[PDB]
């Protein structure tokens, strides 16, 4: 229903989709030849999958008193995991930033 | 649990270079700010004397101090290390993130996966595991029971991947009443009572593969440096009260790994 580009220091690294069923998956660019989004996704592989939302991408999201700041100023389900990602992944910790398509 | 972390704001900001003060931002900041909390006492003025403290005992510590916030109370400031020159970024991963746990589950590992994260994926595991021994003895001795998968993480500087500067370095247990644990996540299965050879014979030896002359030479850095933490508490921020608490613990604490005998 719903991808993402995710993207390192500027640079556009792959697509996280999330497919039908709750599951997601992350693929990387042939073009894209750059450091990894995470350790655990080495650029080996260019597509893995995920039986939940990936615990690389749930890390990114805010916790405690700053998730419920979030949860006050937008519309979004409590457990909109991939939504409350695309809020605020313009700017997360690190190196990765996440963009809508569309 | 009831986390003390979890009770207080961490404000993204930017640091205006030509006065000295900083601008609270929703994105794109450089410096996180930590005011007080509602729930627990002194949370602000904690954690700056907890990460001098850390600093002193020769930690990697970046920069932290405090400011005034609007309603005259101290506000902990940090300079983000994932944040760099001009608009420039480093890449950061917490342990919960490297070892596949989540928000609701940071507390469900122990010290060895912590280790084994460490074998996996940093390019000198050696030397950062005696990082981690100094980091962990720190923590029981300043009261910080609440090292969870979150509050390790590895960034990757330089073409080095190591454990990350210092964040987040509290005295949580003299700032919640009913503190249930000495270690967030157990080592040998233990998260209370911990003892001496816990930390230096099972932990040191048999889990970190340390020689016993880096052990001592360990060990005696922490018997020298505690007149100075005694020192920096007695003249930080803390009020008086929290002082005591926080001396005390350091007491119970050095007892217990017999410094004073
Ligand atoms: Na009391």
């Amino acid at each position: 229903m719903r991808k993402a580009y995710v993207s390192v220091s500027g640079i556009k690294a792959g697509i996280l989709e999330e497919l039908q069923g709750g599951t997601y998956q992350f693929t990387y660019f042939e073009d894209y030849h750059g450091a990894p989004v995470s350790l655990t996704m080495p650029l080996k592989n260019k597509v893995y999958d995920f039986d939940v939302f990936p615990p690389f991408f749930e890390g990114l999201l805010p916790e405690g008193i700053m998730l419920e700041a979030l949860l006050r100023k937008y519309k979004i389900d409590k457990n909109d995991y991939f939504g409350q990602l695309i809020l605020v992944g313009q700017d997360v910790v690190g190196a990765v930033t996440i963009e809508e398509i569309r | 649990k009831m986390s003390v972390q979890g009770v207080q704001k961490k404000l993204s900001a930017k640091l205006k270079i030509k006065e000295g003060c900083f601008e609270i931002v929703d994105q794109y900041g450089q410096y996180i700010l930590k005011p007080q909390s509602d729930i627990y006492p002194e949370l602000p003025e904690n954690e700056a004397i907890t990460m001098t403290l850390a600093k002193t005992i020769g930690l990697e510590v970046p920069v932290h101090g405090l400011v005034y916030s609007k309603d005259n109370s101290l506000t902990y400031f940090i300079k983000r290390f994932d944040r760099i020159g001009h608009n420039k970024k480093l890449a950061l991963e917490d342990f919960a993130q490297l070892s596949g746990e989540d928000r609701h589950t940071k507390y469900k590992s122990s010290m060895e996966k912590v280790i084994a994260v460490i074998e996996q994926f940093c390019t000198f595991p050696k030397i950062e595991f005696v990082k981690l021994f100094k980091l962990t003895l720190f923590n029981f001795l300043v009261g910080n029971e609440d090292m969870h998968l979150k509050n390790f993480s590895l960034i990757t500087k330089d073409r080095k991947i190591s454990i990350s500067p210092a964040y987040d370095l509290l005295n949580s247990t003299i700032a919640q009443k009913n503190t249930k644990e000495e270690l967030a996540l157990p080592l040998k299965g233990k998260k209370n009572n911990l003892t001496k050879s816990d930390f230096l014979k099972y932990f040191a030896i048999e889990k970190l593969g340390l020689n016993q002359n880096v052990i001592d030479g360990i060990v005696q850095e922490f018997h020298q440096v505690i007149p100075k933490w005694q020192e920096l508490i007695g003249f930080s921020f803390l009020s008086q009260e929290m002082q005591e608490k926080y001396l005390e613990l350091l007491e119970q604490r050095c007892k217990r790994l017999n410094f004073f005998d």
